[PDB]
């Protein structure tokens, strides 16, 4: 009955999830085609998650690809997973976006929006029971969240309601290389909070540096990059699909993961990550996966954790394994550091053992930690926007369009109380008369 | 001697260190105001009346019929400032203006929000008073204000939480300082109170989504 | 509780000194006995 | 302990009005804090216990543990001031079968429930000041039929506004009750 | 005649049950697929299933079991596995979305769309009983239809069934081992419905038979499986004179009268002494004396809280195997000639006794040993009293910033039940310590 | 002192069931004659 | 139960531990890809004192290999045991010492000592109970002495209570390898007093007539002649590997040899050494053993211990053979010439036995040994460097990088007092 319909939204929703579903593909054992080879039973048991069956033996995903450029998902319907999206799902317009913020809110406004809602009601209603929606995207490009607060206005109507996960890439801490950029950071929040908050923020920084230092790929593609976030989709959901010893869903961690109503921030990580030359010389232990997936190495968002502290920790694992190891995380790190685990709350970590690992590997795990180091990523954000907005000077090309500039500094206004909101709860101890 | 997440400092004996801090509870640098440029210029029409009763300010023109679109955000400007010949222009004026006329008190509203939570980000002790005895007089002193104030308690609420629960806990020795009010808590707490008896409906939840620590009375 | 004054003067007394390192009776034998079956630089 | 004294038709355990009248009183404050001083209506310092947790910040008459005030009198008012959030308090009585016995009103609690060590029952307070008047001997007749002797505590939890605990030897009537024991 | 059903609530619930019922199944003659093998007996029949299962036309024993329980693939694991055939179809039953570690989903979201199925199941399963003892729910504190779920169970079971002998097992949050943030709230709010609507609550933590199983069965990271042949062991032990005749054949009912002596007292103290492996099994003598002793050692206990902190009330020792009763007279006398071992002086008796002639049986693939004689000890101590004083400073730790509780608020519930449920874990405290200290 | 095994592991072995978390087999018990 | 992390750095401590795990992996039955294909279970047993073991049957080593620097030892990646170590553990940074203490200590020793020290920490706590470390390396080099000693320095600040083991090839007397030899030999004797409490004293010319008088080949080179070194750091610690009559470690042969804190550097050696055509000539007994053992051209330091005075004396034997007979020549082998052994301690010979000779052996035993003959060694030493220091010759290659000449007068300082004490318990 639980079930997911997975949205894609840019290039990169589309590139990210094509990557994603061909490992689910590869984990339940369908073949490009559509049809199920796979070597045992419970890689079809709860294969009603992802993929609908097609008369024919010929299952097909769930997944609707939204993009306004008619280019990008060609290539993900004829990637090496590709054809098994039906073309119903692909839903494109005709001109997208560029440069300016301003053009992006005063582009196309309502045009795509009404027939994904089509298609993504169809999807969803033709089923038994949503356990929710996940949606991968980033935010950036030549609209940010114009056309965003543009399209999905008309969907946010009624969408909170139910669970809806988000995978979304952040902006990377390198350079100003969008010449007039730094006012597509200001109007990009909004709404930033208070439609997901269960937003899973990736860095593309923190994945080339798990690619460098902790993978050693000598090269390191935008595809193998995607391969890393895939793992993670698959590690939040594979209680759900494969059967375990301690089970928990998509509501399970939300609910243990999320004191408070306004937490859009879960920094992903993959515990067994092991150069090639150096996977044979691994010993692959359960206090081994645990000092890498605490490690600030193996953290997909570049927010080093011992600048904050653990709010809360999910320790999503995979395999025949023990959890009591994470305990003397704590215990050693909080005790000794009481600024890396809340002390207000008293167990700071979530445990899940799903039986069934992922393919060639015996044992793995899924962090995701709601820490308050990530004031930091929407900081440097912060100091993005502040540097360029007073000057208005290339704004030639927003003034053109031009909307509401209220809404451009109230954006900011709804993301500086939010780094605030967790300023708070970094500082907040439990005997409330220290810190005045 | 330590990092965290390490090989270091899972060894049975081990010592370390934390973060660099937590940017809350500490007061933050000012900045320059728009009260500071339009007061030198001699753009507002009042004067510091010494009066034998303390300060005063004495309005060359009368109250009613101000630009309340450009006088009321930047009054509120000024209250980011602690110098004196300013912050009493700002705190003394904001009041005056705000039980003097109506009709005039709405528009201005939505335009009020950023000189409001500015000085609040301050997190200085003396200025967060001012603001929260302006909030209390805001929703008061005007018609159908409180409901107006409703889907803007995401700008101006979360730096109450920080303070909610700053009081004394003197359990016995009694304290003699409720003539001058410097209570943050009891000040954010009864400017709560006044923000749910205000606003109809729909306004207990728009304080309990934020600071969930508040008791929504009213029942 | 009865006391005397008799008593807060210094106790001024001190430890004998203890009997001197006994000397055994065999260490005699035990120096030749140790001393015995060596002579100097036969293998190296 | 309050044995030797007479224990009059009027005795009272907690006045805000004095040097130290949180003497004989224990305080635990942990999330909270305890004042004494605020004039809203009554132009008179009445004592403030309030915090965001109720069941852990208190005050308890009795400072240590093993002592235990004993009074006689079976009529147990307090003057408390309705603030709209949680307020409970505690009285615990010695009864003629020899039972520790504890009573609990509430507000947070919608129906009573009555069971051998603990009998706990709902409160409505007024719009602002009020005095409630817990009868203590009819309350240990109606909840198990045994008769009163004396009380041994009472704690008074968080969110309150406190003045003039006291005990009294029958129900009293606002004219016959003397000037210092008003609500004015 | 006599017979009771279980009642199995949760992940952790249906998870004990199926390494309990694999040991019922194999107590008995009884199969995998219901039905006594016509070759090989395992014993005289006796009628003894009839405590546990009932027996059809056809010649198959079914379970009295109902598998009730919100998350989908832990029941159909049963549903596939080896035990296919032994359950009904409609025993098994399941919900559609889980309570997601809350108290409230369990309680009135979800819990209210299969409180009327399972209610159903449970009168027609005691429709055909005759002389139903009680009975017995398996479950933990920290799910979220594993209290909240088995709250409203007992709501309705109090007023369907009146006053009848529930006894109820159960997983404690541990101290500092916890798989939950949530924990601490959905203990304290399912122990304001146990204390009024379990007329036994057996207590069990996680943490002690993670030490006993590292130390006394010597194995080295142990899982949620071994854990689980350890409890079935013991309620096995509860219910063996129920189905096995011995010297002292000793009831549910006279397990109530004789542990419990108030009504909030109802949480005993499990301990399961001989528990130790093959290898070191049969070198030493397992005399009764020297079990009823390590039934008193700290580290033993099933609950993470030694007796020494606080004072024995009322023991039941349940002996099975060559015991007889004369040496279970001189192991109690030895035991009462400690002054380390602390007993209330309003019980001078103190114990109560209980000999089975059934060793306890062993499953292929455990970890336990075959043993001649075995026992079970349920004590009732004030020493519990600290495992909950913990979980107050566990709940009020986080509740005082509001942590988590939007998450109950909204899923039907308010704000003031959290209050009300430390409320009568305030009271708790004090209700063990007034029958602690000396009458004077 | 001790009579018998019950004892020794009964008194001062100096570890908290409630605290004491993960031990080993031999400091289950800490006597304090070991300490000093 | 009780595991060695091996430590080794520069290129001689890289070229002694690739035919050190070569003749381990041959003891314990690894093979050049890490998996056992060995003969008994006693081979198998005590495999965690070297060899970790990671998922698929494959036992890795626990050493680290340290160096500035990734270009040469295809010696041992390319030779015959380089695939069995992990290639996290190698670890290297930008540009060489190249036979330069100041180099290898302070400026290119700077950046490096972080990153070994994270992987030997990665080592270290992947313990059930650590016995302590061990070292191989060069003492007048420039990464074998220079990060060596610093190497030594921070493992003794966070595992003060562990042992650390040194096999230092000390300078060769007659002909030098490297002209700076003496600066970096004081500086790193300088520390290596207070921060090891077993060093191995080890000449190449001493190496060169074993490989000559005894073992008899015409043609040496530094594969059999490491071998010697190989066999010693084997040997010593096999009381851990393997059981014995009475049996010994590390700490046991530290506490029965070292009577005072600074007198920790000893002299090894090994009594079977014959050729193929001696196999015929010669009778592998205990007295014939025990025999060569003692003898000065045995010796792998080249200074005579007939100069001096023996301190402290022990022997690791194996082979099912008799406690007496070991015994009872042992003390004949020290009260026959008692000029060389201290009056003043009555046994200055301790005994341990084993139970598992080497392949191809049925009986063999490794020499270990105390003597203030030792201090022959360094006083030629102390005099090397007053003939460069005086003058300050090769000084601007130190000067220039930060260190100052204080630190070479506090390391002669610091080894003539240890010279004076050795002279000082030579007189009895
Ligand atoms: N002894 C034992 N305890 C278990 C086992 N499985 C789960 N538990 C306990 O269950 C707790 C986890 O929460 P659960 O009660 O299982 O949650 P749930 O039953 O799935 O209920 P929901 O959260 O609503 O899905 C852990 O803290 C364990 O103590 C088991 O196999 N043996
Ligand atoms: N990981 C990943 N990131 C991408 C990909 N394509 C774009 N990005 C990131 O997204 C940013 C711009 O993409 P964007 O313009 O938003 O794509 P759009 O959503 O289609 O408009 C760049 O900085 C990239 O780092 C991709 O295929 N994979
Ligand atoms: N016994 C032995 N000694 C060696 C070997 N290789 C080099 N050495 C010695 O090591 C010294 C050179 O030091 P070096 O390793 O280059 O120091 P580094 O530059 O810091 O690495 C020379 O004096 C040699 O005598 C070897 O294979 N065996
Ligand atoms: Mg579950």
């Amino acid at each position: 009955m639980r079930e997911i319909v997975h949205l894609q939204a840019g290039q990169c929703g589309n590139q990210i999830g094509a990557k994603f579903w061909e490992v689910i593909s590869d984990e339940h054992g369908i073949d490009p085609t559509g049809t199920y080879h796979g070597d045992s039973d419970l890689q079809l048991e709860r294969i009603n998650v992802y993929y609908n069956e097609a008369t024919g033996g010929k299952y097909v995903p769930r997944a609707v690809l939204v993009d306004l450029e008619p280019g990008t998902m060609d290539s993900v319907r004829s990637g090496p997973f590709g054809q098994i999206f039906r073309p119903d799902n692909f839903v494109f317009g005709q001109s997208g976006a560029g440069n300016n913020w301003a053009k992006g809110h005063y582009t196309e406004g309502a045009e795509l929006v009404d027939s994904v809602l089509d298609v993504v009601r169809k999807e969803a209603e033709s089923c038994d029971c949503l356990q929710g929606f996940q949606l991968t995207h980033s935010l950036g490009g030549g609209t940010g969240s114009g056309m965003g607060t543009l399209l999905i206005s008309k969907i946010r109507e009624e969408y909170p309601d139910r669970i809806m996960n988000t995978f979304s890439v952040v902006p990377s801490p390198k350079v100003s290389d969008t010449v007039v950029e730094p006012y597509n950071a200001t109007l990009s929040v909004h709404q930033l909070v208070e439609n997901t908050d269960e937003t899973y923020c990736i860095d593309n920084e923190a994945l080339y540096d798990i690619c460098f230092r902790t993978l050693k790929l000598t090269t390191p593609t935008y595809g193998d990059l995607n391969h890393l976030v895939s793992a993670t989709m698959s590690g939040v959901t594979t209680c759900l699909r494969f059967p375990g010893q301690l089970n928990a869903d998509l509501r399970k961690l939300a609910v243990n993961m999320v004191p408070f109503p306004r937490l859009h921030f879960f920094m992903p990580g993959f515990a067994p990550l092991t150069s090639r030359g150096s996977q044979q010389y691994r010993a692959l232990t359960v206090p081994e996966l645990t000092q890498q997936m605490f490690d600030a190495k193996n953290m997909m968002a570049a927010c080093d954790p011992r600048h904050g502290r653990y709010l809360t920790v999910a320790a999503v694992f995979r395999g025949r394994m023990s959890m009591k190891e994470v305990d003397e995380q704590m215990l050693n790190v909080q005790n000794k550091n009481s600024s890396y685990f809340v002390e207000w709350i008293p167990n700071n970590v979530k445990t899940a053992v799903c039986d069934i690992p992922p393919r060639g590997l015996k044992m793995s795990a899924t962090f995701i930690g709601n820490s308050t180091a990530i004031q930091e990523l929407f900081k440097r954000i912060s100091e993005q926007f502040t540097a360029m907005f007073r000057r208005k000077a290339f704004l030639h090309w927003y003034t053109g369009e031009g909307m509401d500039e209220m809404e451009f500094t109230e954006a900011e206004s709804n993301m500086n109380d939010l780094v605030s909101e967790y300023q708070q709860y970094q500082d907040a101890t439990a005997e409330e008369e220290g810190e005045f | 001697v330590s990092e965290g997440f390490t090989v270091k400092a899972m060894m049975k004996n081990s010592v370390v260190r934390g973060p660099p801090s937590a940017g809350a509870f500490k007061e933050r640098p000012t900045k320059p105001t728009a009260f500071r440029k339009f007061y030198e210029r001699g753009d507002f029409p009042i004067a510091l009346e010494h009066d034998s009763k303390g300060n005063k300010i004495a309005w060359k023109v009368e109250i009613e019929k101000l630009d309340y679109h450009h006088y009321l955000p930047l009054f509120f400007d000024g209250l980011c400032e602690m110098t004196f010949p300013y912050e009493f222009f700002a705190r003394q004026g904001i009041h005056d203006m705000l039980e003097h006329g109506g009709n005039k008190i709405l528009p201005v509203i939505p335009q009020l929000i950023i000189p409001i939570k500015n000085a609040l980000n301050l997190r200085n002790r003396q200025v967060i008073c001012v603001t929260l005895k302006v909030l209390q007089h805001l929703v008061v002193s005007a018609e159908m204000v409180g409901e107006a104030l409703v889907p803007y308690y995401r700008q101006i609420l979360p730096i109450l939480n920080i303070f909610k629960n700053k009081n004394v806990n003197s359990g016995d020795g009694i304290d003699y300082s409720q003539q001058k009010r410097e209570n943050i808590g009891d000040l954010i707490q009864e400017t709560l109170e006044a923000f749910e008896r205000y606003g109809g409906e729909d306004a207990f939840i728009n304080i309990k989504y934020m600071v969930p620590t508040y008791e929504s009375c009213l029942l | 509780p009865s006391e005397s004054i008799y008593n807060l003067i210094p106790s001024d007394w001190k430890e004998p000194p203890q009997p001197p390192r006994y000397v055994s009776i065999f260490k005699a034998t035990v120096k030749d006995d140790m001393q015995k079956f060596k002579t100097a630089m036969k293998t190296m | 302990m309050f044995k030797n004294t007479f224990q009059s038709g009027f005795l009272s355990i907690l006045y805000s009005i004095g040097s130290k009248p949180l003497q004989i009183w224990d305080k635990k404050v942990r999330n909270g804090h305890i004042k004494r001083i605020t004039d809203n209506d009554i132009q008179s310092l009445v004592l403030e216990i309030e915090g965001t947790n109720v069941s852990t910040t208190y005050i308890t008459c009795p400072a240590d543990p093993k002592k235990t005030l004993g009074i006689k009198l079976p009529f147990l008012v307090m003057i408390i001031k309705n603030l709209k959030k949680y307020f409970t308090f505690e009285v615990q009585v010695l009864d003629d079968k020899n039972v520790r016995r504890r009573f609990r009103a509430s507000n947070y609690q919608s129906t009573t429930r009555v069971k051998p060590f603990i009998c706990t029952m709902p409160m409505r307070l007024d719009d602002g000041w009020n005095q409630i008047q817990f009868n203590l001997s009819d309350f240990t007749r109606r909840a198990y039929g045994t008769n009163y002797i004396e009380t041994l505590r009472v704690q008074i939890h968080a969110n309150c506004r406190i003045r003039r605990v006291y005990f009294s030897d029958r129900l009293y009537s606002e004219d016959e009750l003397p000037a210092e024991f008003k609500l004015y | 005649m006599r017979e009771c059903i279980s009642v199995h609530v949760g992940q952790a619930g249906v998870q004990i049950g199926n390494a309990c019922w694999e040991l019922y199944c194999l107590e008995h003659g009884i199969q995998p697929d219901g039905q006594m093998p016509s070759d090989k007996t395992i014993g005289g029949g006796d009628d003894s299933f009839n405590t546990f299962f009932s027996e059809t036309g056809a010649g198959k024993h079914v379970p009295r079991a109902v598998f009730v329980d919100l998350e989908p693939t832990v029941i159909d694991e049963v549903r596939t596995g080896t035990y296919r055939q032994l359950f009904h179809p409609e025993q098994l039953i399941t919900g559609k979305e889980d309570a997601a570690n809350n108290y409230a989903r369990g309680h009135y979201t979800i819990g209210k769309e299969l409180i009327d199925l399972v209610l159903d199941r449970i009168r027609k399963l005691a429709d055909q009983c005759t002389g139903l003892q009680g009975f017995l729910i398996f479950h933990s504190f920290g799910g979220g239809t594993g209290s909240g779920f088995t709250s409203l169970l007992m709501e309705r079971l109090s007023v369907d069934y009146g006053k009848k002998s529930k006894l109820e097992f159960s997983i404690y949050p541990a101290p500092q081992v916890s798989t939950a943030v949530v924990e601490p709230y959905n203990s304290i709010l399912t122990t304001h419905t146990t204390l009024e609507h379990s007329d036994c609550a057996f207590m069990v933590d996680n943490e002690a038979i993670y030490d006993i199983c590292r130390r006394n069965l010597d194995i080295e990271r142990p899982t949620y499986t071994n854990l689980n042949r350890l409890i079935g062991q013991i309620v096995s032990s509860i219910t063996a004179s129920l189905r096995f005749d011995g010297a002292l054949n000793v009831d549910l009912t006279e397990f109530q009268t004789n542990l419990v002596p108030y009504p909030r007292i109802h949480f005993p103290l499990a301990t399961y002494a001989p528990v130790i492996s093959a290898e070191k099994a049969y070198h030493e003598q397992l005399s009764v004396a020297e079990i009823t002793n390590a039934c008193f050692e700290p580290a033993n206990q099933m609950v993470k809280c030694d007796p020494r902190h606080g004072k024995y009330m009322a023991c039941c020792l349940l002996y099975r195997g060559d015991v007889v009763p004369k040496d279970v007279n001189a192991a109690i006398a030895t035991i009462k000639t400690k002054r380390t071992i602390q007993f209330v002086d309003w019980c001078p008796t103190g114990f109560k006794v209980g000999i089975n002639y059934q060793p306890p049986t062993v499953v292929p693939g455990g970890d336990l040993a075959k043993v001649q004689r075995a026992v079970c000890m349920l004590s009732n101590t004030t020493a519990i009293a600290e495992a909950w004083a913990r979980l107050d400073h566990k709940f009020d730790l986080m509740y005082a910033k509001r942590a988590f509780v939007h998450w109950y608020v909204g899923e039907g519930m308010e704000e003031g039940e959290f209050s009300e449920a430390r409320e009568d874990m305030a009271a708790l405290e004090k209700d063990y310590e007034e029958v602690g200290m000396d009458s004077v | 002192e001790i009579p018998k095994d019950d004892l020794d592991f009964r008194l001062a072995a100096l570890y908290n069931h409630h605290t004491g978390t993960f031990k080993n087999k031999s400091e289950i018990l800490t006597h304090q004659e070991t300490i000093q």
